[PDB]
């Protein structure tokens, strides 16, 4: 029956702290 | 500062084993586990 | 000069400021609730998006549903009168003097 | 080690649960919280007396009577310490115990610790006549009184 | 899936019929009446808070 | 023992010295980033690495072996190998050890697997 | 799901609610009615209809039952109480406030309180306590005074409290006002007899709930009824609640309070006194813990303050006034005095403690350095009682 | 508890343990009408009449 | 000091009576257990040996 | 001044001298004393951890009923019953439950004699009322409940429940005992068989090998689990234990999985692992510690 | 940059002990007491006796399970 | 009344057995239970006692 | 770990199996006392040991 | 004897103040350890006597 | 009432009857053939309160004494039908004194002569 | 005195006892505000549970 | 031996036999068990609990002087558990006549607050006026910093869910983290009634925002009132939405997931009737709902379903 709901999009989640730093 | 440091020491490191991988088994292939022919 | 030696030197710099600013918080909180500290389990706050990713209420086992994987050590550990030790139920957990 | 402290944060991490957090195996130190009962519990120690905090457990030991069972029982029915009343026809109940010592024997010392010849018979017959005494005693109306001072004893 | 979950019953056979074997436990004398003491998570965390 | 997406980015700004990120990513081909404060053991090396002396571990790996207090937390791309490794390290008895799930696809955004496997089962 | 109409029964049974014996289907259903619990039946036709409303309301009004409702208020009213409970016995649905009010209300005169509690016990937690209400509570207070029963006193109050799961939970909670009535009733009951205890308790109570100047505020409430009704504004203010009778005329009797409490108390001090030596009189009554009242109104309100100001003065000295309807402080003088006095007497702790009789001193002891008995032992003697002998330390 | 001969060797309780008797008797709820405090009196008018 | 009498019993415990007095040790023993409760009146049981 | 004592010297947790003030305020001023010297008293007990006599002094406070206890009273001995009923007993005493829960249950009396001495049962604090609750809603039930709480749809809800939570180990239904206790042998005859008499389900640690005869550390160094043979056995038991070691591998292990830069060391003692390693290439300096 | 070079100090110190039973540890068992057998009836289809000691029986057991068995002075 | 013939409460526990030995055992355990608990009651219902003998107000 | 601790108590439960209950004297004060040398005429001198 | 009477004030205030934050720090009594209690008395805490000219 | 009841009974951990000094050392007796010599005792160890190291009579292998208050049992002597040697304290208020007329007349210690001389 | 400033207090208290406007009940007064008891209420209600 | 099983307890031979215990062995209790202590249920009745006041409690707070002064104008408006016919047009007229006479603002919005109330249960539509014309101004409107007292906001969006009112998202969305902060001192029911009107209404996103506070803020979820879950969720037939209310079941509880189908099949179903507006067709969340039932039961063997079709293979 999977996948139950859609997966979460591609977003990359490193990026934006270190870009803030 | 250290971050980039410590990067740059990673992928060094990173390096080297590979190429001691590569080295020592003769090959840049490996075989899979017995899982993985399914 | 040997700054880097030590935990405050450094990358772990910053995780200290952290602490710090933390701990003066926590203090304001502590001089609200007259003297007597939160729990540390955060189990006494109104909202989920308040108790920080450092809380020891945050559950980090293989499953959330099963509770045969919800184990410690390799089997089930039982507390004084072979009662549950692994995932505690709330009247197990009795906070007196 | 793993066993130990396999995801353990901290010590107090099982402290939840009331009947491990009182618990006296590791020390007392978990149970000391304010200064107030820290400095009691030098006081107390310093005097020669008990912990308060050590009483958080409750142990009771082994009861008397079971120390005893055990004993006869791992001497199959220890005929060592039996009187020899005990191996005759219809022992009473004081018969049927061990041979411990009574106050009876408290200020005779004519019979050293060897009593020699006939001395045991001297000692039980001065036994006796204190047996009478504390009978006169009781008719006549003079025993101790729980109270008395010592020129009334006398 | 849980290991607990354990087949009480034989497998289904003329064993059942033929045989003086029990079908059910007698019942325990000594074991209480099960009842409902105790808390939820969410009651005791409204109680701290 | 699990490790989520927030305890990760708050690991990456505010590190603790004697907790270490290890990378579990076998094939060097696949990797073109790197985990902020991680350190590299290839899964297919683990049972080697964790049966060295400290200073043999010094010298493969180049990095110091963990001590078995420490916290441990794994990587890996969709967060297996990271779990293969994690029963390694259990098995020599080490105290934390965390697996981070959908590791590295979370953190950078790349859809990789570690191994290939497939959820539908060949009919019988 | 079967529903039962009592209207309809039939043989014929249109809606097959019955338990037929032999039919396709009925051996589970005749299993489950014999292993019904013993009250089945009952406690079924009872939960199925009477249930609370969908908006908080008591399912107490009826149309049906409204008349014999009615009839037991009137048979209440003109005080038969055994007709009036030989009809509450008919009803089928529960029966609203007012009758459980008239009920109780009933049992005041005669003293019965077994009966009023028995009634209110009945209405309360039983039919979703419809019992609990200001009115009936103050009823059941007013049996226990009656009856001069101390520990019914302290359970109707503590019943009137309430606690989590009637507050919150049902929200049957008596109101403020109410709550006040009950205590203030209980109050009085407890200091005229001498209770210090639970008069400590009530008026513990009275100070966390601020409800202290309450009755002030009532009056001022009434003032402020007639005001709107009128068209003028109205407003909360300490002048509007100071220009009212009750707090003018207790700050004029309290210069004369304050004078009593300092002659009641030298006349304790001085029997203590007496009382010391088992009678002329004894060092003790000499110089007291009290300060001699200066001459000022102010004076006396700073004296009051300080020597007995745990206690909230002001507001006891206005409780005290009225007995049974008559208002003392404008007929009888010197009793309401007395009153206010014993009352300030009795709520201080202060005045607990200057007030204590001295009592002869305990003398420490060692056990005998010659052992003989356990019970007899060497005590040891203040330098008053042993002249000469060697200097001792403590 | 200590007795390793429990039912094994023969060894049967003639009296039933202290602490058993407290745990069995620990498991249990108590009914609250077994308590009889009768304080008020009787009610001779409402007590038989009360709700159906 | 308590060790006053020490000397009739040397090196042996301090004792206030004379305890090489049989009579007087066993009168003493007597004394002790009446004042600490465990000698005295009783009310009487069929098993006391009523004789 | 003579309460005041008796309150320090129950701080101190002095038992023995408390009780002797009171002992002498009893003898010869006894008209006078208050309740806060019982209240002295029982606070001092509790500090000592002397229950039965924290009892001993409210039973007798309950005899006389003069002077009246007071909410703080009634507080004291509730606390100290509590203290009670959460202290732990040694591990002799502790294998199947922890005994001194037996405690909370004296609190529904205690309830109600406060009743009947006019104690205010709403003055106690928010905290020993929700103890107190708790204590409450372990052993109190009504005679409502009672004609109901034996349903069979409710004791299998709280089966259900458990099951939910994963803990079968002590229902009755639920659980279905495997492992028989064999008989001990005699020197007095190989001979004679034995025969069960009878038969009892009891906790196994009352015979378990002993420590020293069973390997080490078993839970955590060998994964056991007991299971049914599939095949039909002729004789012998239906049950056996499936152990493995932790540890267990493939003896063909080393083909099961992918080659290694270590195999090369294959079947060598002491390698130098200081040649192999990637330190010695990366450091300019290398010092080897050997 | 680098100042110093120190050698490590750590305290592993285990002061503490803290042992939690597994829960097998209480699982139950099925124990039986014990005495000598001294014979046995056994009858489903067809009566059998077995006599292993002749002496006065002070014990008897029936079972009726599959087969009528009598254990006599079990 | 004085003695074993008086008592301010009585209870009779009526014990059932299938077996006359079983009920007869079951007396002697039930029984000497009575006797230990009874006499930790009633010992200290004496304490009480014997302090109000001691003195008390009204 | 390896449950020698265990043993050694059990061990010591099987050791006494053979041993008797002391004598203690029938006057029991001058008993203990006259063992630990104490009164008058009871002091023995230490064994005398051959010098190293 | 004055001064040694305000100096022990001063003493007794310093340790108070380690007292108050010991029994109200609930993350240090986590690790159980008596010796929080004496690690730091008197002779150690803020302000030192010997420092006090600078 | 045994002879030294507290130094044997209440005091002493084998109740007088457990031999505290044996040595766990192995024996040539059949009997002991099991018996395994010991390990020496842990140095600085925490034991449980129902344990010891087994060194001492002092420090048993098994603790039998309790860790609670103990108290004697509470005297069986009637202490209403008893009558005392006079106080002064008594003696003092025995005009105001109430008692049987046993008390008053007694054999021993008869108050009625106190209060009338 | 009694919410626990004794340091405030104290100055005040000399300077009274100095111009003698204390008599017998008032140093009673005083010296009961010593306990803190409006402290005390805080710390029994928060702290001390 | 038979068709009918020997039951264990009756029967001496199983009682008696060698499996068991004989009648003539010690008759001792065997080993003590504590099932109660060790680990124990929460109580969770079938049935719902016969007291609760089941609506939403306003918390009147008022000062015991305007409460004896307002008395015949309150004595009109609900009071504990009890609610007066009073025709809402006349309520209304007495607050805006008398109201300004009043000096206390908490006593006017303790007032304005029974008001609403009052009219929230008999829905009528003319009292938003009330809330534009004193509340809007010192609230909701241009950042005014006053902070309103609690139970003016419940009365106030009690009103807007019992009369369906677009006004609410306005007010609900002022009592997060960074507003007044008020929505975890919510009732149940309160939660309760939002969801219902806001489905009735039919937004999607407005079931979404509220399911996230609720979650969040650490409601009851498996108390709050099924209907509403219910009629909220049939609510949502946008694809994003869709997937949020999926991950979002997850949440409730095996036995509340189960009733959730069971009141869906109904109020589609049979009990139609028992809704004041009829639901609308949402054929896509039902299954959903139904599936996701499925799901978290406990499942079951019917093996002649499973492998009716089935056939060996000999490849
Ligand atoms: O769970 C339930 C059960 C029953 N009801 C009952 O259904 C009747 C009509 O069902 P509705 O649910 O359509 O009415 P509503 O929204 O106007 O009712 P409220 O809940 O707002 O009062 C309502 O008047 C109520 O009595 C519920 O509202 N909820």
């Amino acid at each position: 029956y999977t996948p139950i709901w859609k997966s979460d999009p591609a977003v990359d989640n490193v990026a934006p702290l270190r870009d803030e730093d | 500062w250290e971050l980039s440091r410590d990067e740059q020491l990673f992928w060094e490191r990173v390096e080297l084993i590979r190429k001691g991988q590569v080295a020592s088994i003769g090959s840049s292939h490996k075989r899979g586990y017995a899982d993985e022919a399914a | 000069c040997g700054v880097n030696a030590y935990e405050f030197g450094g990358k772990y710099a910053r995780t200290y400021a952290y602490a710090f600013e933390k701990a003066k918080k926590e203090l304001e909180a502590t001089a609200a609730s007259g003297f007597m500290a939160p729990s540390l389990s955060h189990e006494d706050t109104e909202r989920l998006s308040d108790q920080p990713t450092t809380s020891p209420s945050v559950d980090r086992f293989a499953s959330t549903t099963h509770p045969e994987q919800r184990k410690a050590q390799f089997v089930p550990r039982v507390g004084p009168g072979s009662t549950p030790l692994e995932d505690p139920a709330a009247d197990q957990k009795s906070e007196w003097s | 080690l793993f066993q130990q402290n396999a995801y353990r944060k901290t010590p107090t991490d099982e402290h939840w649960n009331p009947y491990i957090r009182r618990s006296t195996e590791n020390g007392v130190g978990h149970l000391l919280q304010n200064k107030f009962d820290i400095m009691r519990r030098e006081d107390r120690l310093s005097k020669g007396e008990q912990d308060l905090t050590e009483r958080n457990t409750i142990h009771y030991g082994v009861p008397i009577q079971q120390i005893v069972d055990e004993f006869v029982f791992r001497h199959r029915n220890a005929r060592g310490e039996r009187p020899l009343d005990y191996f005759k026809p219809f022992p009473n109940f004081r018969a049927l115990r061990l041979n411990r010592m009574y106050r009876d024997v408290e200020g005779f010392s004519l019979m050293k610790q060897r009593p020699e010849f006939l001395e045991w018979e001297l000692f039980t017959r001065y036994r006796q006549h204190h047996q009478q005494r504390r009978r006169l005693a009781l008719l006549h109306g003079l025993e101790p009184v729980a109270n008395e001072t010592a020129q009334e004893r006398d | 899936m849980l290991s607990q979950n354990v087949a009480k019953t034989t497998v289904p056979s003329y064993y059942m019929i033929r045989t003086n074997l029990p079908h059910r436990k007698p019942q325990n004398q000594w074991e209480g009446v099960y009842y409902y003491s105790g808390i939820t998570k969410r009651q005791r965390h409204l109680i701290l808070l | 023992h699990q490790v989520y997406l927030k305890d990760m980015l708050h690991l990456m700004r505010y590190p603790e010295p004697y907790t270490h990120i290890i990378d579990c990513r076998t094939s060097t081909q696949k990797m073109h980033r790197w985990v902020p404060h991680s350190l590299w053991l290839p899964r297919d090396e683990v049972e080697y690495a964790l049966q060295l002396s400290a200073d043999e571990f010094l010298d493969m790996y180049g990095f110091r072996k963990p001590d078995k207090s420490d916290d441990v937390i794994l990587l890996s791309h969709n967060g297996i190998y990271s779990e293969q490794a994690g029963w390694e390290w259990k098995k020599q008895f080490f105290q934390h050890v965390y697996n981070y799930r959908g590791g590295t696809n979370e953190l950078f955004g790349e859809s990789y697997s570690d191994m290939n496997v497939s959820d539908v089962l060949s009919p019988w | 799901p079967a529903v039962v109409d009592h209207d309809n029964i039939t043989v014929e049974d249109p809606n097959r609610v019955g338990l037929n014996a032999a039919t396709l289907d009925c051996r589970g259903r005749i299993y489950r009615w014999l292993r019904r619990g013993p009250f089945f039946q009952v406690d079924n036709y009872f939960r199925r209809s009477v249930k609370l409303n969908r908006d908080g309301t008591l399912p107490t009004d009826f149309v049906h039952e409204a008349p014999l409702m009615r009839k037991i208020i009137r048979l209440a009213h003109r005080g038969h109480l055994k007709a009036a409970c030989e009809e509450y016995r008919r009803v089928t649905t529960v029966p609203p406030v007012e009758v459980y009010r008239a009920l109780t209300a009933c049992c005041v005169p005669g003293a019965k309180l077994a009966d009023a509690v028995s009634i209110f016990e009945d209405g309360d937690s039983k039919l979703f306590y419809v019992s609990r209400d200001g009115e009936v509570l103050h009823n059941l207070m007013r049996c226990a005074i009656a009856a001069r029963h101390r520990a019914r006193i302290m359970w109707v109050y503590n019943v009137m409290r309430g606690r989590f799961y009637e507050n919150v939970v049902v929200r049957a909670e008596v109101d403020l006002i109410w709550r006040y009535r009950i205590a203030m009733i209980a109050l009085e009951y407890l200091l005229d007899h001498e209770c210090a205890e639970e008069a400590a308790a009530i008026y513990s109570y009275l100070v966390e709930e601020e409800l202290l100047r309450c009755d002030v505020h009532v009056r001022v409430g009434l003032h402020m009824r007639e005001a709107i009704a009128a068209g003028k504004p109205i407003t909360l203010n300490n002048d509007v609640m100071n220009a009212t009778s009750l707090v003018r005329d207790a700050t004029a009797v309290a210069p004369e309070v304050a004078r009593e409490l300092q002659r009641r108390h030298a006349q304790t001090l001085q029997n203590n006194a007496v009382e010391a030596v088992g009678a002329g009189s004894a060092p003790w009554s000499i110089l007291g813990p009290l300060t001699a009242i200066g001459p000022t109104a102010e004076d006396t309100m700073v004296w009051l303050q300080q020597h007995y100001g745990d206690v909230d003065v002001m507001s006891i000295m206005r409780w005290a006034r009225f007995r049974k309807g008559k208002d003392l402080m404008a007929k009888d003088r010197p009793q309401y005095l007395a009153r206010a006095a014993a009352w300030i007497e009795l709520l201080s702790k202060r005045n607990r403690e200057m007030e204590e009789v001295p009592l002869t001193y305990m003398r420490k002891s060692k056990p005998l350095v010659l052992d003989t008995n356990s019970n007899v032992r060497v005590a040891w003697q203040t330098p008053l009682m042993r002249s000469g002998g060697p200097p001792r330390l403590l | 508890s200590h007795r390793r001969d429990y039912i094994r060797m023969g060894y049967i309780p003639r009296y039933t343990p202290w602490e058993w008797i407290a745990i069995q008797e620990a498991d249990q709820p108590l009914i609250a009408e077994q308590i009889r405090q009768d304080n008020i009196g009787t009610s001779y008018f409402f007590s038989l009449n009360r709700y159906w | 000091p308590r060790n006053l009498n020490h000397a009739l019993n040397y090196g042996i415990a301090n004792y206030a009576y004379n305890r090489g007095n049989y009579v007087e040790t066993q009168d003493s023993i007597w004394e002790e257990q009446t004042a600490s409760g465990q000698e005295g009146w009783s009310p009487a049981t069929h098993a006391d040996g009523l004789r | 001044t003579y309460e005041l004592v008796m309150l320090a010297l129950s701080l101190q947790g002095n038992m023995v001298e408390a009780e002797s003030i009171l002992s002498f305020l009893r003898s010869h001023h006894s008209e006078h004393i208050t309740v806060e010297s019982f209240n002295a008293l029982l606070l001092g007990h509790r500090e000592a951890r002397q229950f039965d006599c924290c009892d001993a002094i409210w039973q007798e406070l309950v005899d006389r009923r003069w002077p009246r206890a007071s909410p703080l009273t009634a507080e004291l001995y509730l606390r100290s019953i509590m203290d009670h009923a959460n202290t732990p007993t040694s591990e002799p005493l502790q294998s199947f439950a922890n005994i001194n829960v037996v405690e909370k249950k004296k609190v529904p009396l205690v309830l109600a004699q406060m009743d009947e001495l006019g104690v205010p049962r709403t003055h106690l604090s928010r905290v020993l009322m929700d103890e107190v609750e708790d204590s409450l809603r372990k052993f109190q039930t009504y005679r409502s409940r009672f004609y109901e709480w034996g349903r069979a749809v409710k004791q299998f809800d709280f089966i259900e429940f458990r099951r939910r939570n994963g803990w079968l180990y002590d229902l009755h239904l639920m659980k279905c005992t495997t492992k028989q206790v064999g008989p001990l042998r005699d020197f007095n005859d190989p001979d004679a068989v034995q025969g069960a008499v009878a038969t009892a389900e009891i906790p196994a640690f009352f015979n378990e090998r002993p420590a020293w005869e069973r390997p080490p550390l078993e839970e955590t160094l060998y994964v056991t689990t007991n299971k049914e043979r599939y095949d039909d056995v002729r004789g012998g038991d239906i049950y056996y234990d499936d152990t493995r070691g932790l540890h267990d591998r493939s003896p063909t292990w080393m083909n099961e999985v992918p080659e290694t830069r270590y195999d090369r060391l294959y079947g060598v003692n002491h390698p130098d692992i200081a040649k192999i390693g990637i330190r010695r290439h990366l450091n300019v300096e290398y010092v080897n510690r050997k | 940059m680098f100042l110093i070079h120190f050698v490590h100090y750590k305290t592993i110190l285990q002061k503490y002990t803290f042992k939690f039973k597994h829960i097998f540890l209480s699982i139950d068992k099925y124990n039986s007491l014990f005495f000598n057998i001294s014979g046995i009836l056994i009858w489903l289809n067809i009566i059998h006796i077995n006599i292993i000691l002749i002496k006065y029986s002070f014990f008897i057991l029936i079972n009726n399970f599959e087969y009528l068995i009598i254990l006599i002075s079990t | 009344e004085d003695g074993i013939r008086g008592s301010e409460v009585t209870y009779k526990i009526v014990l059932e057995g299938f077996w006359d030995h079983h009920v007869m055992k079951l007396a002697e355990d039930v029984c000497m239970f009575l006797k230990d608990v009874g006499r930790q009651i009633v010992e200290e219902k004496l304490v009480a006692v014997r302090r109000l003998l001691q003195g008390g107000a009204v | 770990t390896h449950g020698l601790r265990e043993k050694e108590k059990h061990d010591f439960t099987i050791l006494q199996r053979t041993v008797r209950i002391p004598f203690q004297g029938y006057d029991m004060d001058r008993f203990l006392a006259q063992q630990k040398g104490t009164p008058y005429g009871a002091q023995q001198l230490p064994p005398n040991v051959v010098p190293s | 004897t004055a001064l040694w009477d305000a100096t022990r004030k001063i003493r007794s205030a310093k340790e108070a103040a380690l007292h108050r934050s010991l029994s109200h720090n609930t993350r240090m009594r986590a690790s159980a350890d008596l010796k929080h209690w004496y690690e730091e008395d008197a002779n150690t805490l803020r302000p030192l006597a010997f420092e006090a000219l600078k | 009432q045994l002879q030294a009841q507290d130094r044997i009974i209440c005091g002493t951990h084998g109740a007088g009857i457990v031999a505290h000094q044996t040595a766990v050392n192995s024996s040539d007796n059949p009997m002991l053939s099991s018996v395994t010599t010991a390990a020496p005792a842990a140095d600085l160890s925490r034991t449980k309160p129902h344990e010891g190291t087994g060194t001492s009579e002092r420090d048993p292998y098994i603790r039998t004494l309790h860790n609670q208050r103990s108290a004697a049992p509470e005297s069986s002597v009637s202490q209403s039908h008893t009558v005392n040697a006079p106080t002064v304290d008594e003696c003092e208020m025995l005009a105001e004194r109430w008692g049987t007329m046993n008390y008053w007349h007694n054999d021993t210690f008869p108050r009625l002569v106190v209060f009338l001389k | 005195a009694q919410h626990g400033l004794y340091q405030q207090a104290t100055p005040i208290v000399d300077e009274l006892h100095h111009q003698k406007a204390l008599h017998a009940g008032h140093y009673a007064l005083l010296i009961n505000a010593l306990a803190c008891p409006r402290l005390g209420q805080r710390i029994l209600h928060c702290d001390a549970q | 031996v038979g068709y009918t099983p020997v039951n264990p307890d009756t029967s001496p031979m199983v009682a008696y036999s060698q499996y068991h215990w004989h009648y003539n062995l010690p008759q001792g209790m065997e080993r003590p068990h504590s099932v109660n202590r060790t680990f124990a249920a929460p109580f969770q009745s079938n049935h719902s609990l016969v007291n609760k006041y089941r609506g939403v409690w306003i918390e009147f707070d008022m000062h015991p002087a305007f409460s004896v002064a307002l008395e015949p104008q309150l004595r009109k408006l609900p009071r504990g558990r009890t609610l007066p016919k009073t025709p809402a047009e006349e309520v209304i007229a007495d607050y805006t006549a008398l109201a300004p006479l009043v000096d206390d603002e908490k006593t006017r919005d303790l007032w304005l607050a029974k008001v609403f109330q009052h009219c929230a249960f008999q829905r009528c539509g003319g009292a938003m006026e009330l809330w534009e014309r004193y509340c809007h101004q010192r609230f909701t409107a241009e950042g005014a910093t006053a902070k309103p007292p609690l139970s003016l906001v419940k009365s106030v969006l009690f009103y807007c869910n019992k009369t369906d009112n677009s006004g609410w998202r306005a007010l609900f969305d002022r009592c997060l983290k960074d507003g007044w902060n008020y929505t975890p001192l919510f009732d149940t029911a309160q939660w309760s009634f939002m969801l219902k009107s806001i489905g009735r209404m039919g937004d999607e996103d407005g079931v979404r925002a509220v399911l996230e506070e609720m979650l969040d803020v650490q409601a009851d979820l498996d108390r709050v009132e099924a209907r509403s879950v219910v009629i909220a969720l049939n609510a949502v037939t946008n694809a994003d939405v869709y997937e949020f209310v999926k991950k979002y079941l997850f949440n409730f509880g095996e036995r509340k997931v189960k009733f959730l189908r069971t009141t869906y099949s109904d109020l589609r179903g049979h009990g139609a009737g028992k809704l004041r507006i009829p639901l609308k067709e949402n054929d896509n969340m039902y299954y959903h709902v139904c599936w996701h039932s499925s799901i978290r039961s406990p499942r079951q063997f019917s093996p002649r379903q499973l492998y009716f079709d089935y056939t060996p293979s000999t490849l």
